[PDB]
């Protein structure tokens, strides 16, 4: 084997010390997940209540949850039933178990995407490149059905078909849709979903690292205050020279 | 263990509005690929030359994956420099 | 115990020419304290049950107030424990401190082994892919010793019973370490500390306030750098595969441990024999321990000053440091015949430098 | 309320320090559980392998396990299936959940009997008395359907119908069956099932308590050996009296 | 926390064989109950007397549970003394 | 530390008329040791997860080799901890040991409170019916203090988060106790021990071998009685309802704690007011602590001999002992107006005897 190529550095807004997530783009990436990726991928750690006040308002999240049928029970007779979703429910999964997922995808398992940007090298840059790396095979490489060639996937042979194509959904804010736009948006959503506490973490760090730095200066002055009394000291042997 | 690792000295670009809103219905990668394909021409020729050497061999062995990977990696790195200028 | 406190931290006299190379013992101690505080706090919400361990860590970060801070501080500070220890040990080899501080050196070596074992136990607890497959491998290098493996796990494989007992051991060992720190200090203050010039001198002053303020200044830098890395993530100290659930029937594409174990993992990788690689491990520790008796290995009377200043032949400790750095690079690379050739070149330097330190 | 009456003391063989379980009676009580009690009660902590070499031989336990249909899976297609039982399986439960159990027993839940003799006061004596305590109600007490009068059950009103009646099963060893015989046998089985390690525990204790006692005698002699030199000591003031 | 608590000075009885094996198809409690019912007669009379006092009251109140429980507890304790002699 | 070992356990001189009433301090210490050994061993296979805690204890007994021995030894020895402490405290009240061994008495009282809290934490861990409902009640008597309850549980009810943190605290507190035992011994050997007659005397002999062999003889009896009860089950020390899984919507018919908490649970049950019952708790502890200053409460010079021998007026400690026994019976009974009347009679004696001990 060989070392895979390092992906390029895209200028995502969140990459700076002083920056937050880009929420308008996080919203559009959630439409892309719901209408394209959710057909094969689960996000089992996310719950609808996580979106309230951080991405979408409460009344809008309720409408999205209620459009799904969720299993609950047991009832008084010891049976199972279905009901519309509520804020407390988790994102719905497309398959009940892993064996059923592989059976529907030719033996390949689509991984859970709850921590996906923390679970790959280079994270979001890798995901952006992957989504636009499908090419025709090179001379001398023939792939059997169910496999596709990709620049950035280790080994080049991936079992996921190209998920994106120009013009396929209509954003709600009017932004024109294309493969590159959807890629940038879905990456932002999945980066936020990997750790929604990123903004709280960074804002607290700025307050702390700045305070500690100032105290470090003060302690430096207090140390040199005592350093000078012995660095300027005079010791004479035999007789006194100068006062 | 982190969603991303922060970076120093990143150039955040300014959005370039289009002329007709219907223009951005096609991927703006098509406008940047030709120029990026000319700057990586040193690898376009190494790939075309390796195909001839493989088409001529008698046995059914040989491939061009090595040269092909280097070529398209060069192009993707050239596109990344400016792609976000045309995305909201 | 207050007369002991003032005798050893207030009126204790020290040479005037001390500098920051003599401050890293305090920093290591403070890292232990921080780990004990954050560790106990994490234990209030951790679950050793294998079927739910991985989930308990994520729920801790995603749902609990300030849960991200205690998790990320515990992980970052562990890296600073090993960096401080490395600088601490290197000062001793530069100044031949073990010449007359013999039992201080030996006691320190025991503390180093205790810290290695503690860190290894803690890395298995989050129960991701790297947790499982790194424990499976590192516990097979000990296979030459008979029956030293199936019992520590209590099963035919790194199962759910191993995880329960690694939690208890990880809980306990740090407090045993705190006991041995007391012995370490006993053997040091028996003789008194050395100084950068390697000479005896009567130009000494009391610890408080002059020397106490240098320790305090260094503490500030440590706390600021830990929080900087913890809250912003500038360096990549953890592997991404540990964010994936365990799978017993799928090995990850690249297995590599934490950076502070990489160098010796590379040495053991370029030696093909499995029994010969473990003998190499013992010989290295034996060499470090034998330095406690360096005075007796030659009848010529030794000196503490080693004369590295302006010297073009350098010193053995410096040559070792660069061989270790070179091997960290090899350990992080995909196996390839060329990498293996150079890795063996560096392994010879890594080992020979240790042996020749016993010569003078 | 009032304190319930204390049950009488029946002479079970196991009650002595030096005694083991009565295995011939444990075997017959397992037939009673399988053919009468198992219709309403689960024993979820017991597994077929627990019976091998301690109550029944291996080849006989296999035949009993195979007479049940056990659910297993998922298969390669992500579906569930059934198969005959094996030594590794648990005793089968009659209901899937607690809500289904109450629905079939008029709202009352038959408790799990895996630790039953450790979970009631007086244990086996209580269970023996309970099983033979059904009586007609006294003057002035009228019970609604689904309740029955019992001498020993707290409050006297129990929702379990009388489970035993003379002549209902045929033991395999030829012992004649009657209500009292079945009661004694089913109690022995359930006492063993509450802790199968009882015999190992008692036999180890005899070896230990006897050894420790002997060492206590030896230490008593060693103590009095040193006690006598100061208990027989003479101290005189002024002048010496006797040698 | 124990399946049972061991006891001292327990009398373990000897089995009494029957005459016809078909005799033990009926519960041997029937043979011991008459004798045990005569020894608890002090409570048989307190129960019969409490029924008359309740049958005579005008309102629909009163019961005999107290006397009834004491009576049948006395009998069960008398049966336990010997029941295991007839059980294998 | 070997000069300290021989100074305090070999050459230490003691009065010749010591007897078994002075051996129960050693026995308590040995019970702590046994609990630490068996406790750590149980921790290797225990699960704090509420949904699986109850099952992990049963699987430990039913499947693991020797699992029954460590479980039953830990449960039995806990009862012997409190019996030894009770005899230990009663000797002091019979001989007025707190007259001159003041800080030894106070330090002991702190150890007693630490042991009470430890036992309460451990009884919730098996997670049966009595675990849940006993914690719910005993944690409501502290309701008068504002917000002292919802935080210790970390929820709106004794949920699964309370169980995780009770495990960590239970793990830690015994080792803190071992630290305070060192202080306890410091304050004792400062003054020296008393003797049954209450006199000063020069007829003393060395601890080893004469007095060391009495401690050893008593240890034999302790180990034999623990194993007798553990392996045969002669007494009923645990409640059967804790062999039933938790049910949050079904309260058991009779809620009663362990025997060593019953007496004071009865006192608090016969007092109808909830705030007045907790004040009664503080006053009792305050009375025990005030005995450290008994010399100063009257200008007459006190004596250690209390003259209970052949005395028809008895002594206050004896009258207290029987009032405690009487209340253990009331606490184990079903509520009934008649039981409540006599329970209040005994409560008056239980409290008044404490107060009059400060008079002479
Ligand atoms: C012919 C061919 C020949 C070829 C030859 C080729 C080879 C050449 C030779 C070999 C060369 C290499 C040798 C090896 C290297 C080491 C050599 C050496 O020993 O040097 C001696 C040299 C002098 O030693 P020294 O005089 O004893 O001073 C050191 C004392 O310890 C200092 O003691 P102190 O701590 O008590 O400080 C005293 C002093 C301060 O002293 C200094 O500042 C001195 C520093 C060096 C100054 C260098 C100036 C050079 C320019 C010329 C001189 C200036 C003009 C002077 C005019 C004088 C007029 C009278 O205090 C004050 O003045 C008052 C308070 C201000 C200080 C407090 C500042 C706090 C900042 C915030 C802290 C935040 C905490 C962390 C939070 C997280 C992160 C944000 O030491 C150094 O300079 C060491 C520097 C170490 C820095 C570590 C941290 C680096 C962080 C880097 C981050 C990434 C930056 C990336 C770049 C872009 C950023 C935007
Ligand atoms: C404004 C615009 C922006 C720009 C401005 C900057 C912006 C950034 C922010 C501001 C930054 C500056 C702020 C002001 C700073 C004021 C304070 C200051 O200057 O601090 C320096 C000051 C220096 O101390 P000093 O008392 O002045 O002098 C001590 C003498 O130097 C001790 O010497 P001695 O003679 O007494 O003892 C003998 C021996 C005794 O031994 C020791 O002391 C221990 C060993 C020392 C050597 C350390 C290296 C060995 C360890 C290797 C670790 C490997 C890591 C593994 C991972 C590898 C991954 C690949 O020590 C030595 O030999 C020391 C000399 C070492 C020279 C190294 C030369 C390197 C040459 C490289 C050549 C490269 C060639 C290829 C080039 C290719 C490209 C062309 O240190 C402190 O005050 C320490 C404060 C922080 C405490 C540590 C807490 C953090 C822990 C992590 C960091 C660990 C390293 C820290 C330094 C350790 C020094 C011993
Ligand atoms: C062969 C056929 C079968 C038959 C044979 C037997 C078969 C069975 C097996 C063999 C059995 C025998 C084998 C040979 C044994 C050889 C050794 C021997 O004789 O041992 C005695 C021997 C006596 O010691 P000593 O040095 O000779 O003399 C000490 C002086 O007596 C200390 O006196 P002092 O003047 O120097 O100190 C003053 C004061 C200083 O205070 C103390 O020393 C501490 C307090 C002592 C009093 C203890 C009671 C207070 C605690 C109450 C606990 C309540 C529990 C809560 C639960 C309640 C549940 C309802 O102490 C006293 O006042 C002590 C006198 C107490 C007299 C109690 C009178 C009770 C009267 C009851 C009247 C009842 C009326 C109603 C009747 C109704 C029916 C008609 O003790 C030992 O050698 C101890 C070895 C075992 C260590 C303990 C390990 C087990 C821990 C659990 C048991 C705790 C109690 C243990 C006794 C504590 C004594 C202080
Ligand atoms: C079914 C038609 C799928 C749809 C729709 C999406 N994905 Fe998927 N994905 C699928 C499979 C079968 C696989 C396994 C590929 C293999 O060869 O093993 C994947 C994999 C991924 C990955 C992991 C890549 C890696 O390096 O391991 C990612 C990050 C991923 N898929 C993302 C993703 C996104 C963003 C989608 C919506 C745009 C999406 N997938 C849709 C199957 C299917
Ligand atoms: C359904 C017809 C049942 C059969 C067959 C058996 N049991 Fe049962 N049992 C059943 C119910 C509905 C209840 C609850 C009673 C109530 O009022 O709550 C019970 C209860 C028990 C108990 C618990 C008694 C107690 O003190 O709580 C025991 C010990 C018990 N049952 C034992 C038992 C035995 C030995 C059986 C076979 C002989 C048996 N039961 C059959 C329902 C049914
Ligand atoms: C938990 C780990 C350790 C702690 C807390 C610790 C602590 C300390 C402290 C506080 C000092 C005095 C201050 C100083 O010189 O920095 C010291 C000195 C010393 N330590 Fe460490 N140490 C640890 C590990 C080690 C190790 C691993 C070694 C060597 C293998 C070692 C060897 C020494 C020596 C030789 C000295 C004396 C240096 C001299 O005076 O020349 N210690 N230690
Ligand atoms: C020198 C002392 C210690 C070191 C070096 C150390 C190291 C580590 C490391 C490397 C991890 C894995 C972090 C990760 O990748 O997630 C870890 C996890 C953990 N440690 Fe520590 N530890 C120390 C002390 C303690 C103590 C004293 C406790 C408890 C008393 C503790 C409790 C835990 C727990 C519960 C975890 C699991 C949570 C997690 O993985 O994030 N640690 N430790
Ligand atoms: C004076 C010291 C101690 C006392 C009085 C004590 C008391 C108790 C008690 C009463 C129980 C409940 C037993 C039951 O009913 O099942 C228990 C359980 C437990 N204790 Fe201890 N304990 C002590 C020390 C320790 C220590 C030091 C540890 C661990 C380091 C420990 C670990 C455990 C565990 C894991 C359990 C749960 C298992 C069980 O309930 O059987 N204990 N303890
Ligand atoms: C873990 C709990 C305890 C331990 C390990 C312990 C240990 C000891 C030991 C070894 C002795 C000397 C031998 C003896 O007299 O028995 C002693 C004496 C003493 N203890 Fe304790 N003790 C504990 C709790 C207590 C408590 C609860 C009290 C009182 C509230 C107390 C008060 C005293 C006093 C007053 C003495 C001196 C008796 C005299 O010389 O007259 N101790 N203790
Ligand atoms: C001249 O200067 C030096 C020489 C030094 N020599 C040696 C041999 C070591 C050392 C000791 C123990 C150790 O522990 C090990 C952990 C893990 C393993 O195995 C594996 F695979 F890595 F996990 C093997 C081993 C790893 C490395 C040093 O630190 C060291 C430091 C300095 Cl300054
Ligand atoms: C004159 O001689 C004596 C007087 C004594 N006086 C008192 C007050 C106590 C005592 C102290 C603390 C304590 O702690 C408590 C645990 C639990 C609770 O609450 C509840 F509900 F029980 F759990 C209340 C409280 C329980 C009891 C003694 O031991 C004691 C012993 C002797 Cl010899
Ligand atoms: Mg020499
Ligand atoms: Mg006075």
């Amino acid at each position: 084997e060989k070392e895979p190529p390092h992906p390029p550095s895209y200028p995502f807004w969140f990459k700076s010390l002083f920056h937050s997530h880009d929420i308008p783009s996080v919203r559009r990436g959630y439409e892309v997940y719901r209408k394209v990726c959710a057909t094969c991928h689960s996000m089992e750690q996310l719950h609808f209540r996580h979106l309230v006040g951080e991405v979408l308002p409460e009344k809008r999240v309720k409408q999205i949850a209620a459009e799904y049928d969720v299993t609950d029970g047991p009832n008084d007779q010891g049976e199972m039933y279905t009901r519309p979703g509520i804020l407390g429910d988790a994102f719905p999964s497309p398959y009940p178990n892993e064996e059923a997922a592989r059976y529907a995808n030719g033996g390949a398992y689509p991984p859970d995407l709850s921590l996906i940007t923390a679970a790959r090298h280079f994270g979001p840059d890798y995901l952006m490149a992957l989504l636009g790396g499908y090419r025709d095979p090179p001379e001398g490489v023939e792939l059997r059905p169910g496999l596709y060639w990709n620049v950035w996937f280790p080994g080049n042979a991936i079992a996921m078909p190209p998920p994106l194509m120009d013009e396929m959904i209509d954003y709600e804010d009017g932004t024109p849709c294309n493969i590159s736009q959807m890629s940038k948006d879905v990456v932002n959503f999945l980066t936020w979903a990997t750790e929604p506490t990123a903004d709280e973490r960074k804002l607290y760090g700025l307050k702390c690292v700045s305070a500690i730095a100032i105290g470090t200066v003060l302690m430096t002055l207090w140390w040199r205050f005592y350093w000078a009394m012995y660095a300027t000291r005079r010791i004479d042997f035999g007789k006194l020279k100068y006062l | 263990s982190y969603p991303y690792y922060c970076e120093f000295f990143v150039k955040f670009p300014n959005y370039i509005p289009p002329k007709d809103p219907a223009e951005r219905l096609v991927d703006p990668r098509q406008k940047l690929e030709p120029g990026c394909t000319a700057r990586c021409s040193l690898w376009v020729n190494e790939y075309d030359a390796c195909t001839k050497r493989v088409r001529a061999r008698t046995d059914n062995k040989g491939n061009c994956s090595g040269q092909y990977e280097e070529l398209h990696v060069c192009i993707d790195r050239c596109v990344a420099k400016d792609i976000f200028k045309y995305l909201k | 115990f207050m007369s002991l406190f003032r005798a050893h931290l207030v009126f204790y006299r020290c040479a005037l020419n001390l500098n920051s190379s003599y401050n890293f013992g305090f920093l290591v101690a403070m890292t232990f304290v921080l780990q004990i505080i954050t560790g106990i706090t994490l234990a209030f919400r951790y679950t050793s049950e294998a079927s739910c361990a991985f989930a308990s860590v994520q729920h801790l970060v995603r749902e609990v107030a300030a849960g991200w801070e205690f998790r990320m501080l515990h992980a970052t500070t562990a890296s600073f424990v090993f960096l401080c220890i490395l600088i601490h040990m290197t000062r001793g080899l530069y100044n031949w401190s073990y010449s007359y501080l013999t039992t201080a050196w030996m006691s320190g070596l025991v503390l180093y082994l205790l810290t290695i074992a503690t860190a290894f136990l803690g890395y298995v607890l989050p129960w991701g892919q790297m947790s499982f497959w790194g424990a499976t491998v590192i516990t097979n290098l000990l296979s030459p010793i008979p029956y030293l493996v199936p019992w520590l796990l209590g099963g035919y494989y790194v199962s759910d019973v191993t995880l329960k007992r690694f939690f208890v051991l990880h809980f306990i060992l740090p407090f045993i370490g705190c006991i041995i720190i007391v012995l370490h200090i006993f053997y040091l203050h028996l003789n008194g500390s050395s100084n950068p010039a390697g000479i005896d001198t009567a130009l000494k002053v009391a610890f408080y306030p002059h020397m106490l303020m240098t320790d305090a200044k260094c503490l500030s830098y440590l706390i600021g750098l830990i929080f900087l890395q913890a809250a912003f993530g500038l360096m990549e100290l953890s592997h991404p595969d540990n964010s994936i659930p365990v799978n017993r029937f799928v090995t990850p594409l690249h297995i590599v441990p934490e950076w502070y174990f990489l160098a010796y993992y590379a040495v053991l990788k370029v030696i093909p024999s499995k029994t010969g690689g473990l003998l190499v491990f013992m010989s290295s520790l034996i060499n470090l321990g034998l330095l406690s008796e360096i005075r007796a290995l030659n009848t010529r009377m030794l000196i503490r000053q080693q004369f590295m200043t302006r010297n073009v032949v350098s010193g053995w400790v410096i040559i070792w440091v660069y061989s270790m750095i070179f091997l960290i690079i090899i350990g992080s690379a995909i196996p390839q015949a060329t990498y293996i050739l150079y890795g063996r070149l560096a392994t010879i330097l890594y080992l020979t430098t240790g042996l020749v330190l016993c010569l003078y």
